[PDB]
């Protein structure tokens, strides 16, 4: 997962 | 604005760096106001306490430091006294008295006044029947109230907080009676962890201990009998510790906050200033530290940087602690700067692997990312990956326009990949597009966006403004320089509002832009109010300071758009009527  | 290196530079300055510290010890609670009055009420009126904070602040040792200052009167002595051959009760006499009475029924209202219901029922019908367990058992007794009892028991089971009945084979008595942390705590503290009392199952015998005085020794299934332990008044100060979270399970409880009324709750940041400097300092000597003047600035500066603020400094003092074990080893006992910073960056060596596969990935191509040139519909927005320690990478961003009726699609959302925040990002990009560009009257253009090669979910709106730029450009066919990643998310007015992990992301793009040769020109587009959170690592520093890299902050969406087209919305051969004419074409492309 990513995270902006 | 472009940010000067002068306007970025936060670092403490360090004179006499191995200069060795001398400092006193600062007091418990240092920094921590709200929490030490708190406890101070708690301790001014009998009432029990919860002590709230993010994990590693040292609010164990803080309180346990505290509470070993207090003063009370020397405890009662404490004791289980039968009532009969099936039933005891607990005791208090004055302190060191027991001992006597002990002596007095080994002679097998004397003037043991409270100790009547114990003697009474102690008649008689030995002689009257030749009847063939009956002497006191005291569980505790001390000198002084200075300090007072102070009991953490960490393992809350129901053993440990109420004591246990032996069995001397079967049958029990007063004397097999083994006391528990409540028993120990009795005219002092029992300190216990919330989360404890919630797995061992023990928060509802708990409360019947506090609210009733039920304290049941505990007891084994076999046992053909057991003896009624009769309630007793609880003579004692509670202090619970946890995280918020550990709290909430309890908090749902109506008791939890009529037994706990006194909350004392821990900042996770305190101000950056001379005095908590210090105090740090005289907080690692007394722990054992040989401290040099740079290794306590270089310790307080990477406190700083935790916290993300240049004005704020990380509390969680067993993480500057660690920290600092880690650089004494590398300092050979000596807790420098340059152990400090080499502690630094065996931390990021030892997690770095992820982050060298990635760049060998960028190198070969087989992740495609562009540093240097121009493109339409296409900028670097920054991520960072959601598992510790939280590197930021580039994320390639693409929009393409085609004639159709006002839909801006994220390719990710409908694909299941972005979170309810991204979502709400580009429906608040969407307000804006659809209400700055009204001319035409609904605008004339089918928008796509997708992060190119992105395979996993991403959450977060600070990839709105990239996107926001990427479809400006896509609707005018306006080149964008790649050689600057953009990172900011966008009100419906477009306006830039500031993004979380600040630091992470600009230096994540700094190590793709150097892994693959830095062009002089590279850097990263961010918000204006993420100004007070820069707390850039020394090489990003460094390659501002040799005009090698650059940031630029922004308040609007356009004044991003305005550096990566590298031209004026207005001066009007200018963005916006390249804009303008963009939709003009859609239009009449969408209309016969």
């Amino acid at each position: 997962a990513v995270y902006a | 604005m472009r940010l000067s290196y002068e306007a970025l530079e936060w670092r403490t300055p360090i004179e006499n760096s191995t200069e060795p510290v001398s400092l006193p010890p600062p007091p418990p609670f240092f920094g921590q106001e709200r929490a030490r009055e708190a406890l101070e009420l708690a301790i001014r009126g009998g009432f029990h306490a919860y002590l709230v904070g993010p994990p590693s602040l040292g609010k164990h040792e803080a309180l346990l430091a505290y509470l070993s200052t207090q003063s009370v009167e020397t405890p009662p002595d404490l004791l289980y006294v039968p009532l009969s051959e099936r039933k005891v009760a607990v005791l208090t006499l004055p302190s060191g008295q027991e001992i006597h009475l002990a002596e007095a029924v080994e002679g097998l209202f004397q003037r043991f006044p409270q100790a009547r219901a114990y003697l009474e029922a102690l008649r008689a019908r030995y002689a009257e029947t030749g009847e063939p367990q009956w002497r006191p058992n005291l569980l505790t007794s001390s000198s002084s109230g200075t300090p007072p009892p102070i009991v953490y028991e960490p393992y809350a089971t129901a053993p440990r907080l109420f004591g246990r009945l032996d069995y001397l084979v079967w049958s029990t008595n007063v004397s097999l009676i083994r006391p528990g942390a409540v028993h120990r705590a009795q005219g002092g503290y029992l300190i216990l962890d919330a989360l404890s009392l919630k797995r061992e199952g023990t928060w509802e015998a708990f409360k019947r201990a506090l609210r009733n005085g039920q304290v049941e020794p505990v007891t084994e299934p076999q046992a053909p009998a057991g003896l009624e332990v009769e309630p007793f008044p609880i003579q004692m100060q509670v202090i619970l510790v946890g995280t918020p979270e550990a709290f909430e399970g309890l908090e749902e409880d109506p008791a939890f906050s009529e037994l706990f009324r006194i909350r004392a709750e821990f900042s996770p940041t305190l101000p950056a200033s001379p005095e908590n400097c210090t105090a740090l300092g005289g907080w690692l000597l007394a722990q054992g530290f040989q401290l040099t003047q740079g290794g306590l600035t270089r310790l307080y500066d990477e406190a700083r940087r935790m916290a993300e603020q240049r004005d704020r400094m990380d509390a969680r003092l067993v993480e500057i602690r660690a920290l600092a074990e880690e650089a004494a080893v590398l300092g050979g006992g000596l807790l420098t700067a340059e152990s400090v910073e080499q502690a630094i960056a065996a931390r990021e060596h030892r997690s770095f692997l992820s982050e060298e596969e990635f760049l060998r990935a960028v190198q070969e191509g087989v992740i495609r990312l562009r540093t240097t040139g121009r493109a339409v519909g296409e900028v670097n927005s920054l991520v960072v990956v959601e598992a510790a320690p939280y590197w930021g990478r580039p994320a390639r961003l693409t929009a393409r326009a085609a004639p159709g009726r006002d839909h801006l699609i994220s390719i990710d959302r409908e694909a299941g990949l972005g979170g309810q925040i991204f979502h709400k990002a580009v429906l608040t990009l969407a307000g804006y597009l659809r209400s700055r560009y009204i001319e035409h009257g609904s605008l004339p253009v089918t928008i796509s966006l997708a992060f190119e090669q992105n395979y996993v979910s991403i959450e977060g709106d600070a990839a709105g403004l990239a996107e926001l730029v990427a479809a400006l450009s896509a609707i005018g066919n306006l080149p964008l320089r790649q050689d600057l990643a953009v990172t900011g998310a966008v009100d419906q007015t477009g306006k830039v509002l500031a993004v979380g992990a600040i630091n992470a992301k600009v230096e994540g793009f700094f190590r793709v832009c150097k892994a693959l040769g830095l062009s002089g020109t590279q850097g990263v587009i961010l918000p204006e109010a993420n100004l007070a959170n820069l707390t850039l690592r020394a090489e990003v520093l460094e390659a501002v300071r040799a005009g090698q890299f650059h940031i630029y902050a922004v308040e609007t969406a356009e004044q991003a758009l305005e550096i990566l087209a590298g031209a004026r919305m207005e001066g009007f051969r200018g963005l916006q009527e390249k804009i303008r004419a963009g939709l003009e074409a859609f239009a009449r492309l969408e209309e016969g």
